[PDB]
């Protein structure tokens, strides 16, 4: 089991990626709190010559 | 079965036991990297080959399920057995059980192939070893330049360099090894043959046009003294230039094997030396010269110096062009690519002349430019 | 130059990505230009030295987009621009 | 409380997992910095504790800080390289002291020994005078041997002990199968 005993590291960058999300997914809050006003949407895809 | 080791181990030839006391008292004190250091002490020795055959199989099993020392030892041991044993047919499984034995930590698989296309190099597949020679060479340029595993990788050449397929990558690998050596801790009586070799091959390699790499490095020319001055006489000679024909006539029957041949086109090679050292000798004063110096520095005739300057301007080393009506050699760009003494006096001398003068324009013009504009 | 700058950049080759380097000079006394954009990559060397990371002179310049001409302008009010003609010719020929 | 600053070297080379002693020990050692870092914390929670080992390249794997939250998963992926190296592992964080936020943490380094010193007697009276200058407290603690366990290296801390009141100890442990917390926890160093 000396081979999987990496995992752990593995799972402390996992758990410590659900730490650092709380910060840039809490100002989803401040960003996305209201839309002012409304403005209609036309869809035209486009062409850029990722 | 570490009790019932004591029995094998304690018995054994009349000198062994020197080197059983400490491997037993270290066996005992379970000691991985000392009983590994001792093992590397044990191979290490010129043993007699004969009763190691027992030791080999329990330090083999040992350095298998032990799992704590660097199995580099083992490759090394396991290379001793196959040295020893002479049985190409186990060695793969050996190897491969080498494989699949060592885990995911350290990068080994380089000397883990670099045996095996060792062990594969001989009359019984060349193609399929340079293939994963050049895998080899291809999984890891990474930062652990240490060049050992490289220099493995440089004798895995020389038993390509066996065949007369390719001498060229011999040599632009044995530049590696020019630069990979250390001390001169390795047998110098083994450096003589590596020398001679290595000069022969540096000869023979026609993917190079100047030699002056091979003799700058003081290590080859230190370690030749011992040997006979009459190949560094002629490297002396094709290195500086050759001015005559009867030394590089002498050295050029000397060696008889598989210089003949090759002989006409060591000819064409150093017919070259001569135009980049007659151009790069006079750098001002008329630099155009004619096809006199060439023919007479060539010994030959005005019919192929058309073709031999057509063959200079082939190898790409020179680009001159000659506008000339009646027959002149004007040279271009040139890359002496040795040494020239002369050349750093001359370079300090016209370098100091343009300097200086570079400077008296400044002070020329700047001198009353300043005091009349500012 | 000192030998560890290949200890301390080897540190943000590993955790961050191939890392420029650049030497400058404590007193601005230097009239050549004081940034020199060094490169750290890894080059193979034909003498055989074994390889070692290597400073590549990359060339640069110096500029500002939009706003730090404005505010360096303000703050000299004593260095011209172009100015084509006499003096801005003259003094390069000169100097 | 106690305002004072905490830094350890751990040893990363191969002589810590061999199998005469502990079942890699690492771990073992690792549980030591758990339950004296935990029991500084229970002490006083702002003492700041740097983690660094003794390989030939040092590296800085956490800054001081009180947070061990983030030092529990740095004390993971040792990578096992190297053998020792003494004279910059005591120069890489005796020097880096001057780093610390609060001026006021005293100064106190630990080392955890698990090869051969390979620097003789005059590094070791030049270091020692230099420790001994700068007035840094230094707890030894050599795990594992090889030779002697202490002959040079008792006049390397006598040298290096000033103060002799409440000054340093020196942790020297002999072979035995039993676990190293409670045999470096013995000294006044833990607690």
């Amino acid at each position: 089991k000396i081979m999987k005993s990496e995992v752990l590291r593995v799972t402390h960058e996992l758990q410590a990626m659900k730490d650092k999300i709380k910060e840039n997914s809490e100002k989803i809050k401040v960003n996305k709190t209201l839309p002012y006003l409304v403005s209609n949407v036309i869809e035209l895809l486009d062409v850029d010559p990722q | 079965d570490v009790p019932g080791f004591l029995q094998q181990s304690q018995n054994s030839g009349p000198g062994q036991p020197a080197v059983w006391h400490r491997l037993e008292e270290l066996y005992t004190k379970k000691l991985w990297h000392q009983l590994t250091l001792q093992v590397l002490d044990f191979v290490q020795d010129p043993c007699f080959a004969q009763g190691d055959g027992l030791i080999k199989l329990y330090e083999n099993f040992i350095s298998e399920f032990e799992h704590r020392v660097n199995p580099l030892s083992l490759v090394e041991i396991i290379l001793h057995v196959v040295r020893q044993m002479t049985d190409p047919n186990v060695a793969l499984t050996f190897l491969e059980k080498t494989r699949e034995k060592v885990k995911s930590s350290d990068e080994a698989v380089i000397l883990c192939k670099t045996a095996i296309g060792a062990l594969k190099l001989n009359i019984g597949d060349l193609q399929v070893t340079k293939e994963t020679i050049e895998d080899v060479e291809e999984m890891l340029n990474n930062l652990p330049g240490v060049t050992s595993v490289h220099s493995r990788f440089y004798d895995l050449s020389s038993k390509y360099y066996q065949t007369i397929g390719n001498h060229a990558s011999y040599y632009k690998d044995a530049l590696r090894f020019l630069g990979c050596v250390d001390i001169k801790d390795l047998p110098v009586s083994e450096q003589q043959e590596r020398a001679f070799t290595l000069g022969l091959a540096g000869l023979l390699g026609e993917g190079v046009f100047n030699f002056g790499e091979l003799l700058m490095h003081p290590v080859l020319e230190s370690l030749r003294n011992t040997d006979r001055q009459w190949l560094i006489d002629t490297l002396y000679a094709f290195n500086s230039g050759n001015v005559e024909r009867f030394q590089t006539l002498k050295t050029a029957w000397g060696q008889q094997p598989d210089l003949a041949a090759n002989e006409a086109q060591l000819l064409r090679k150093i017919q070259l030396l001569c135009l980049m050292e007659m151009t790069f000798t006079r750098p001002a004063n008329h630099r155009q010269l004619t096809f006199e110096e060439i023919a007479k520095s060539a010994k030959i005739t005005v019919n192929e110096v058309e073709l031999l300057v057509m063959k200079a301007l082939s190898v790409g080393l020179v680009k001159g062009s000659i506008d000339e009506v009646d027959k002149r050699v004007h040279m271009t760009w040139v890359q002496p690519r040795v040494l020239d003494l002369q050349q750093i006096k001359g370079m300090k001398d016209r370098l100091e002349f343009w300097c200086t003068d570079v400077k008296s324009m400044e002070m020329l013009v700047e001198h009353q430019a300043h005091d009349i504009l500012t | 130059l000192h030998k560890n700058d290949i200890a301390i950049n080897e540190l943000m080759k590993r955790y961050c990505p191939n890392s420029v380097l650049v030497i400058i000079d404590v007193k601005p006394k230097d009239l050549g230009l004081p940034t020199e954009a060094y490169i750290s990559v890894e080059e193979v060397h034909d003498d055989g030295t074994p390889t070692s990371k290597t400073f590549e002179h990359v060339t640069s310049e110096i500029g500002a987009e939009e706003a730090e001409e404005v505010g360096v302008e303000h703050l000299l009010r004593d260095i011209k621009d172009t100015t084509v003609g006499t003096l801005s010719q003259r003094i390069t020929n000169q100097v | 409380m106690v305002l004072e600053s905490t830094m350890v070297c751990v040893d990363n080379s191969e002589y810590m997992r061999n199998g005469d002693f502990l079942p890699t020990r690492l771990q073992a050692q690792q549980d030591a910095v758990n339950i004296v870092c935990h029991s500084k914390t229970r002490s006083n929670p702002e003492n700041n504790v740097g983690l660094i080992t003794l390989a030939n390249d040092c590296e800085v794997l956490t800054t001081l800080t009180p947070d061990t939250g983030r030092i529990l998963s740095k004390l993971h992926t040792v990578q096992p390289k190297g053998k020792i190296t003494f004279c910059t592992g005591i120069r890489v964080a005796h020097l880096a002291l001057k780093h610390r936020q609060g001026k006021n943490h005293k100064m106190r380094i630990i080392a955890f020994v698990g090869s051969p010193v390979e620097d003789n007697e005059k590094d070791l009276v030049k270091l020692a005078k230099r420790l001994k200058k700068e007035k840094v407290n230094v707890d030894i603690i050599n795990f594992g041997e090889e030779e002697v366990n202490t002959e040079k290296l008792t006049a390397f801390v006598n040298t290096l002990n000033g103060k002799d009141g409440t000054g340093s100890h020196l942790v020297t442990v002999p072979p035995g199968p039993s676990l190293a917390d409670a045999l470096i926890s013995s000294p006044i160093l833990a607690g």
